[PDB]
RNA sequence: GCCCGGAUAGCUCAGUCGGUAGAGCAGGGGAUUGAAAAUCCCCGUGUCCUUGGUUCGAUUCCGAGUCCGGGCACCA
RNA sequence: AAAUUGAAGAGUUUGAUCAUGGCUCAGAUUGAACGCUGGCGGCAGGCCUAACACAUGCAAGUCGAACGGUAACAGGAAGAAGCUUGCUUCUUUGCUGACGAGUGGCGGACGGGUGAGUAAUGUCUGGGAAACUGCCUGAUGGAGGGGGAUAACUACUGGAAACGGUAGCUAAUACCGCAUAACGUCGCAAGACCAAAGAGGGGGACCUUCGGGCCUCUUGCCAUCGGAUGUGCCCAGAUGGGAUUAGCUAGUAGGUGGGGUAACGGCUCACCUAGGCGACGAUCCCUAGCUGGUCUGAGAGGAUGACCAGCCACACUGGAACUGAGACACGGUCCAGACUCCUACGGGAGGCAGCAGUGGGGAAUAUUGCACAAUGGGCGCAAGCCUGAUGCAGCCAUGCCGCGUGUAUGAAGAAGGCCUUCGGGUUGUAAAGUACUUUCAGCGGGGAGGAAGGGAGUAAAGUUAAUACCUUUGCUCAUUGACGUUACCCGCAGAAGAAGCACCGGCUAACUCCGUGCCAGCAGCCGCGGUAAUACGGAGGGUGCAAGCGUUAAUCGGAAUUACUGGGCGUAAAGCGCACGCAGGCGGUUUGUUAAGUCAGAUGUGAAAUCCCCGGGCUCAACCUGGGAACUGCAUCUGAUACUGGCAAG
C-alpha cells in the first residue's frame, strides 16, 4: 500500500520535509509550513513513554516509506543477525531499492521514486526490478528503462540531483541516467528516527 | 476407508488359512510314537525318534501351519525331556 | 450419480386449475394414462393407471411439480397446486409460470370457488391458454341435462372474456379415463390433441442473461444442496459459475451439476423447470426466497418504480379510488411478496379504470429488473396489473 | 449469562437467537458479555457511522 | 534390504530431493537413517544445491543394498570418490 | 413456498369480538437540588396490530403483512 | 564455519504523604472466530468442534517368460461357400499374436489419515543380554523316485438376492511322503536325521514318436551357514490428578520343575518356603499418545506438540481367529451389538478417523479437482501394469511476505465543509491547471527449466554351443511435461481496474465544536455523561493501520502475584501456646585412609528432519536449501584425593 492522497500533509506533523512534495506555492499564498495539520494544529501534541515510541515508529515509516509489516519484518531480520537489533535494523533500512533511486536523483520526490521502482523504470545489474524492497549490491549501478528514459518528471529529478550532495555510500551521473551504489550504506552519515531504549520496553509489558 | 480396487489377495488369504489349519494338528500329533521311546528309558532310542519327528518339525515351520522359527522351541521342549537319559 | 433427460422436441411448463374434489389431480393423471395407449401404443395395462411410491412421497403437490410426459409433438412438464379457498397462494405465482393450465370441473358439486379464480389469473398475471374439462359426466341421469350443464362452462369462459365454445371443452369421467373403462378412456385424449395445439407452442428465452426464480429445494444426503424451479431466462450448464441473489446476501458458487425431474441434464433451458447441485454450500443456509442467476446479470432489491393500471369495477377491479399509502400483494415469477406503495407528484389518489405511475418499497427483498410483470392484490380482490419499469435503491 | 447490548437500537427479543463476544464491564454486577449486533437474530445499531465492522452496522447506515 | 533413493523436498513447480539411507518399509518422504547427498533438479546458480557420496554408496552395497535408478544415474555425474 | 393464533395508556380493568374506547393504578415533569432520591405541586400515555377491504355501522369482522409461538410440507 | 544484547513501567486507596499489597493495564503470539471492507503476485495455510454418521465417486496390486483354459479381439493356417468372384462370405483350427474367466507366486499388514488408548520400558535420555525378519545381499550344498487331489473347463440345476446346489475331467512354480543335501539338523556320544519346483530361450551336431529329446544358455527353486535396513526383549532414570485416594498381592515375593516362548520370565500350570509392596504414596479411581519441537517471556517458569519431521496407539461397537516377515487389523476373514439398507420375509448387505465430496455438530472451513510429465512404493524373468501413492492448477483474504491502487509540477489556494479573533485560517497543491509512464491487472506476442531413466535401430564386447540364446554398452534416432499462452520475458494503450477499517479522558497516537443533557450509553481501572463534553453520539479535523481493518476469546508476559533466578512473618496476609524428641536433614575437632560423585580425563550418545549460526539460491521478501555452529547433561570407565560420599580410630 502506497499513500494516494495529498502527500504535503504528512510533513507539517512530523517535524521533517519527507522529501516529497519538494515544490512551491506562488508568493507564500495559505503557505500552511511552521503549523501541524488541521484547524485543531496549534494544539500541543501529549506524549507518554509508549506515545514518544509511536512517534518515533510514524517517523521513521514516513522517511523510508515503508509499511509496519516491512518494518516489524526488517526487525526481526535485524535480531536474527549477531550483534544489537537496533544497528543491525539501521543498516537494513538505508540500502534498499526505492531510497537509493530517490538518493540518485531519479525521483524529484519519494513517491516519484517508488513509482519509477515498481514501473520497471529502474534495472539494476541491466536486468528489470519491480519491487521497493530490493537490496543494491555494492559497487552495482542502476539504470535507467529506456521507455523511462521519455519521462519528463524523471529528466527534472535528475537535474535536481545535480550540485546536491549525495550520502557517501552512492554517486549519480544525470548524463548517464546511470548512478553507482559504491559501497555499504553508513550510520556514521545517516541514521533511522527511533530511540534504542524504547525499542526493548516493549518485551518487558 | 471402505474399498479397494481388487478383492482377490483377500480369498487368497483364505485359500491358505484352511490347508495351514487342515496340517498343523497333524504334524504336532505324532510324537505320541515318539513318547514310546522317552519310555523305554535308553538316550540313542529317544534320540532315532526325535530323528523320525524332525521331518515333519522342520515343514510345519517352514510352511503356514504355525509360521515364523518355531521349529527351534518345539526340538528344544522335547529335547529337555529326552537329554535327562544318557 | 443418475441418468440423464436428453432435449429432443420443444417443452412446456403447464399446470391443472379448478377445484378441490372435482378431478385436480386425477385429470392429469387419466390424460397421460389414456397417452401411453394411444400416442404410446401400449394395450390397457394396470401399471398405466397406478403410480409408484417416489414420486407420491415428494410430489405432495403444494411444494413440486410431481408430474412429467411425453406427446406426439412435444414434451411437459406440469404442477400441481392447491384446489382450495384456505391456500391460493401457488396458483397465483404459478400462473406467470406456465404456459397454459388444464380446467377441471365436476358435476356432482357444480362450479367452485376455485373454478371461478384460477380462470381469472391468465388475463390478470399469468397468460389467456385454458383448455377445459368437464369431470364425472357418468353421474347425470339425463345426458340431455348434461348438454346444458356444459353450457354453464361456456358462461364461466364468457365470465372472464375466454372465448365460450372457441375454447376446447371436452366431456368425460377422469376416474374411468384412469382405470381403463372403454367410454371414457376414449373421452379424455381429445384433450392432449388441443394441448399440442392451443399453446400453439413454447418459446424459450435462452438467448438472455440465466434467471431461474427457485421454486423448491432439496438436499441430497452427502452431496448437499441442490435448487431447482422454472427457469424464466437464460441456460445452464455442467462446471458453469453460478450467483444466488434475492431475499439474502448475494454468495457465489460453483453449479457443479445440472438436472431436470431427478435425471441429469444435457442443458438446462428457459421456459423449463431445471435444478443445479452448488460446491461447498450447506442446507442450513439457503431458502425458497432466493433466484439463481449468471454473476453480475441481476441484484437483490427492496425498492423499484414501475406503472401500473386499476382495473375498473367492470373488470372486477375497484369501484372505490385508490389512494396513496396503500399495502398491496405484488406477483413475480413463483414469489409473491407485499410493499406499500406511492402515486406522483400532487396525487393522492388514482381513480378505478386508470394507470399511473408508481414507486413501491417491499418488506423483503427480491431480485428485480426492468421489464419484470406483476399483478397487484389490496386483500379481497386483485385490482391491477403492471411493470417494474427500472429498479431503485 | 448476562451480556450488555451496547448504543441504541434494540432488534434482539425474548427468542431472539443471537451471538455474543466478550464484555468486561464489573460497574454492573455479573456482566462479562457483549452481544453482537448484526448477528444472527440481532440487527445493527442506530446512529452510527465511525463503526461500520462493529455493531455489524456496515458501510454507514442512519 | 536398504536402499539409496530420493525422498522428496521443495515446493510447487520448484521440487528438490535428499538422498537418502532407507527402507522399503518406511514412507518416502518420511524415515531415512542417513543423508548422502542433495539433488536440485530444477535450481541454476547454486553451488550447495548438490552432493552424492560414493563412499557410502560402496558401504552399503558391500552390506547388500540397492541403489534406486536417479541415485545410480547420479553418481556417474558426481565424482567416483566422495 | 404456503397456512393459523397472539398486538386496551409504563401497568391494570371495563367495553353486542360491529354501533364515535371509558375509567382506574403506578410513573414522569417542575420545584427543592449543581443533578438525583424522597417530598411537595402540576401532567401525559392508548402502535385500542400496520395497512387495503366488507357494511347502514369495524374496536372487536375478511384479505395483506411484522415480530413471536404453532400448523401444512421436500430430498437432484 | 562464530557469537550476546536479555531483566523496566503505567491507571487506581486519602484532606494530604510514605511503605506494603490486590485490581486493572501497555507487549508478543493462534491451523481462531465475529463483523466490515478488499486488487495484484509469490510461497504457505484452511476442524483448532462429533473417534459423529456418511449418499456418490475415487485411493497397491500384478505376471501368459509358473499352470490348466480359450470368453474377447485380431491374425495366420486350411477347408468350404457367394458373381462382393482371384475378391469375397461363412466355417474350421489354441495353430499364432493374445486374453475374459480359473488355478498359481509376493506385497497388499505397504503408502495415506486420526488422536479415541496409553501418564506408558509407548515416548524422552542413556545403556544392558537370553531374541527375531519381508527382502536385498555375502557364501556353501542339493535337485533321486513314486503316489495323489481339483477349480477353471464340461454337462445339469434352485433362490428376489446373499448364497449357491448337483455330478464329471484333469495341470502346475498347485498337493504329499520317502529319498536326497552344505559351513546343515538333533543327540553329552553312538547314530539317526532335515527341502523343494519347476519354467523359459535358442543352434551347428545327435536321437526322433517329428510332439519332444539331447545340448547349452537364460530364468527360476530348495536347503543351509554369513551380512544388513527393519523389528522385539531387558535395564536405568524420567513421565498430569485425587491422601477429604489407605491398603494392595500368593499366576505374589523367593525358589524348583514341566509346560510355553522368536527369545526371556510363575509368560503359564503346579509344587515348596513365606515372602513382597505402601501411607516420603502400595492401592484405588480420574485425566492424557509421546517427542524433535511450537507459542510466550531475561530466562527460570508457564503454556504447548501444531504447520514439518522421529516414534506409539487407533479407525461405528463387541467377541475371535487367521493371511503373512509382521496385524483380534482402516483398505481383510467368521460371529455377535446397534443403526441403516436391499429383500420373494427365508435371507443377505455396510462402517471416509484414505482422497475428493457431504450432512451434522459448532463461533467456524477447499474441487464427487487434474495428470504420466517427474519422486517413491507393489507385482513384473523383460517390455510392461498398478497408485486420490506422487506431482500439480482450483476455491478461499486461512497464513506470511512482497507489490500496486498512479506520479514530477502546480493557486488570486478561491466554492463548500470545518474551525474562527470573523481578518480569515484550514482541509490542501488537495481541486482546477500544467507535465509524465504503465508496473501490476487486461489483452496480445515470445517462451526457459523442472528430463533423469525409459524405447528402438545398429555395431562391438561379454556371456557362450565354434554357433545361438542371453545381456550391457558404444553409436544412430525412435520417444517423453499434468501443472501450461508454463516459469520468466517482450509488445500496447491508458490512470486507466484497485481504500476501507479502527481510534482521539488518562494509561494511548489524535482537539474543537454541537446535540441528546446522569440520557444514549461510555472505560479494563480510576471513572465520564445531570443543555456551549477531545470520556456519550455525531460533525469536521486529527491520529493509527492498510487489502487488509477493528473487536472478541484463547495462551504467554508485566507478576517477585508462592521469590533458585526473585518476597514478607514484632507489626504489611504472617513464627507452631510451650516443652520433649523419632523420621529425614545437619554435624565440632583430631589421626589414618579412600574417591564413583565433584574435579581433571576419556569413551559411548542425543542423527536426519527439526533447532541455531554462517553461507547459497528462486529478481527481493515471504519462500527454498547447503555448510558450519548447538546438544552444559546422560551411561560407563580411568587419574587426583581438597571436598560431598566411603572405611577405621582417637
Amino acid at each position: 500500500a502506497r499513500y494516494l492522497g495529498p502527500k504535503l500533509k504528512l510533513s507539517r506533523r512530523e517535524g521533517t520535509d519527507l522529501f516529497l512534495k519538494s515544490g512551491v506555492r506562488a508568493i507564500d499564498t495559505k503557505c500552511k509550513i511552521e503549523q501541524a495539520p488541521g484547524q485543531h494544529g496549534a494544539r500541543k501534541p501529549r506524549l507518554s513513554d509508549y506515545g514518544v515510541q509511536l512517534r518515533e515508529k510514524q517517523k521513521v515509516r514516513r522517511i523510508y516509506g515503508v509499511l509496519e509489516r516491512q518494518f516489524r519484518n526488517y526487525y526481526k531480520e535485524a535480531a536474527r543477525l549477531k550483534g544489537n537489533t537496533g544497528e543491525n535494523l539501521l543498516a537494513l533500512l538505508e540500502g534498499r531499492l526505492d531510497n537509493v533511486v530517490y538518493r540518485m536523483g531519479f525521483g524529484a520526490t519519494r513517491a516519484e521514486a517508488r513509482q519509477l521502482v515498481s514501473h520497471k523504470a529502474i534495472m539494476v545489474n541491466g536486468r528489470v526490478v519491480n519491487i521497493a524492497s530490493y537490496q543494491v549490491s555494492p559497487n552495482d549501478v542502476v539504470s535507467i528503462r529506456e521507455k523511462a528514459k521519455k519521462q519528463s518528471r524523471v529528466k527534472a529529478a535528475l537535474e535536481l540531483a545535480e550540485q546536491r550532495e549525495k550520502p557517501t555510500w552512492l554517486e549519480v551521473d544525470a548524463g548517464k541516467m546511470e548512478g553507482t551504489f559504491k559501497r555499504k550504506p553508513e550510520r556514521s552519515d545517516l541514521s533511522a528516527d527511533i530511540n534504542e531504549h524504547l525499542i526493548v520496553e516493549l518485551y518487558s509489558k | 476407508a471402505n474399498i479397494k480396487s481388487a478383492k482377490k489377495r483377500a480369498i487368497q488369504s483364505e485359500k491358505a488359512r484352511k490347508h495351514n489349519a487342515s496340517r498343523r494338528s497333524m504334524m504336532r500329533t505324532f510324537i505320541k510314537k515318539v513318547y514310546a521311546a522317552i519310555e523305554a528309558g535308553d538316550k540313542a532310542a529317544a534320540q532315532k525318534a526325535f530323528n523320525e519327528m524332525q521331518p515333519i518339525v522342520d515343514r510345519q515351520a517352514a510352511k503356514g501351519l504355525i509360521h515364523k522359527n518355531k521349529a527351534a522351541r518345539h526340538k528344544a521342549n522335547l529335547t529337555a525331556q529326552i537329554n535327562k537319559l544318557a | 450419480s443418475k441418468e440423464k433427460f436428453e432435449r429432443t422436441k420443444p417443452h412446456v411448463n403447464v399446470g391443472t386449475i379448478g377445484h378441490v374434489d372435482h378431478g385436480k389431480t386425477t385429470l392429469t393423471a387419466a390424460i397421460t394414462t389414456v397417452l401411453a395407449k394411444t400416442y404410446g401404443g401400449a394395450a390397457r395395462a394396470f401399471d398405466q393407471i397406478d403410480n409408484a411410491p417416489e414420486e407420491k412421497a415428494r410430489g405432495i403437490t403444494i411444494n413440486t411439480s410431481h408430474v412429467e410426459y411425453d406427446t406426439p409433438t412435444r414434451h411437459y412438464a406440469h404442477v400441481d397446486c392447491p384446489g382450495h379457498a384456505d391456500y391460493v397462494k401457488n396458483m397465483i405465482t404459478g400462473a406467470a409460470q406456465m404456459d397454459g393450465a388444464i380446467l377441471v370441473v365436476a358435476a356432482t358439486d357444480g362450479p367452485m370457488p376455485q373454478t371461478r379464480e384460477h380462470i381469472l389469473l391468465g388475463r390478470q398475471v399469468g397468460v389467456p391458454y385454458i383448455i377445459v374439462f368437464l369431470n364425472k359426466c357418468d353421474m347425470v341421469d339425463d345426458e340431455e341435462l348434461l348438454e346444458l350443464v356444459e353450457m354453464e362452462v361456456r358462461e364461466l369462459l364468457s365470465q372472464y372474456d375466454f372465448p365460450g365454445d372457441d375454447t376446447p371443452i371436452v366431456r368425460g369421467s377422469a376416474l374411468k379415463a384412469l382405470e381403463g373403462d372403454a367410454e371414457w378412456e376414449a373421452k379424455i385424449l381429445e384433450l392432449a390433441g388441443f394441448l399440442d395445439s392451443y399453446i400453439p407452442e413454447p418459446e424459450r428465452a435462452i438467448d438472455k442473461p440465466f434467471l431461474l426464480p427457485i421454486e423448491d429445494v432439496f438436499s441430497i444426503s452427502g452431496r448437499g444442496t441442490v435448487v431447482t424451479g422454472r427457469v424464466e431466462r437464460g441456460i445452464i450448464k455442467v462446471g458453469e459459475e453460478v450467483e444466488i441473489v434475492g431475499i439474502k446476501e448475494t454468495q457465489k458458487s460453483t453449479c457443479t451439476g445440472v438436472e431436470m425431474f431427478r435425471k441429469l441434464l444435457d442443458e438446462g433451458r428457459a421456459g423449463e423447470n431445471v435444478g443445479v447441485l452448488l460446491r461447498g454450500i450447506k442446507r442450513e443456509e439457503i431458502e425458497r426466497g432466493q433466484v439463481l442467476a449468471k454473476p453480475g446479470t441481476i441484484k437483490p432489491h427492496t425498492k423499484f418504480e414501475s406503472e401500473v393500471y386499476i382495473l375498473s369495477k367492470d373488470e372486477g377491479g375497484r369501484h372505490t379510488p385508490f389512494f396513496k399509502g396503500y399495502r398491496p400483494q405484488f406477483y413475480f415469477r413463483t414469489t409473491d411478496v407485499t410493499g406499500t406503495i406511492e402515486l406522483p407528484e400532487g396525487v393522492e389518489m388514482v381513480m378505478p379504470g386508470d394507470n399511473i405511475k408508481m414507486v413501491v418499497t417491499l418488506i423483503h427483498p427480491i431480485a428485480m429488473d426492468d421489464g419484470l410483470r406483476f399483478a397487484i392484490r389490496e386483500g379481497g380482490r386483485t385490482v391491477g396489473a403492471g411493470v417494474v419499469a427500472k429498479v431503485l435503491s | 449469562v448476562t451480556s450488555y447490548i451496547g448504543g441504541e437500537g434494540h432488534n434482539l427479543q425474548e427468542h431472539s437467537v443471537i451471538l455474543i463476544r466478550g464484555g468486561r464491564v464489573k460497574d454492573l454486577p455479573g456482566v462479562r458479555y457483549h452481544t453482537v449486533r448484526g448477528a444472527l437474530d440481532c440487527s445493527g445499531v442506530k446512529d452510527r457511522k465511525q463503526a461500520r465492522s462493529k455493531y455489524g452496522v456496515k458501510r454507514p447506515k442512519a | 534390504m536398504v536402499t539409496i533413493r530420493l525422498a522428496r523436498h521443495g515446493a510447487k513447480k520448484r521440487p528438490f530431493y535428499q538422498v537418502v539411507v532407507a527402507d522399503s518399509r518406511n514412507a518416502r518422504n518420511g524415515r531415512f537413517i542417513e543423508r548422502v547427498g542433495f539433488f536440485n533438479p530444477i535450481a541454476s546458480e547454486k553451488e550447495e544445491g548438490t552432493r552424492l557420496d560414493l563412499d557410502r554408496i560402496a558401504h552399503w552395497v558391500g552390506q547388500g543394498a540397492t541403489i534406486s535408478d536417479r541415485v545410480a544415474a547420479l553418481i556417474k555425474e558426481v565424482n567416483k570418490a566422495a
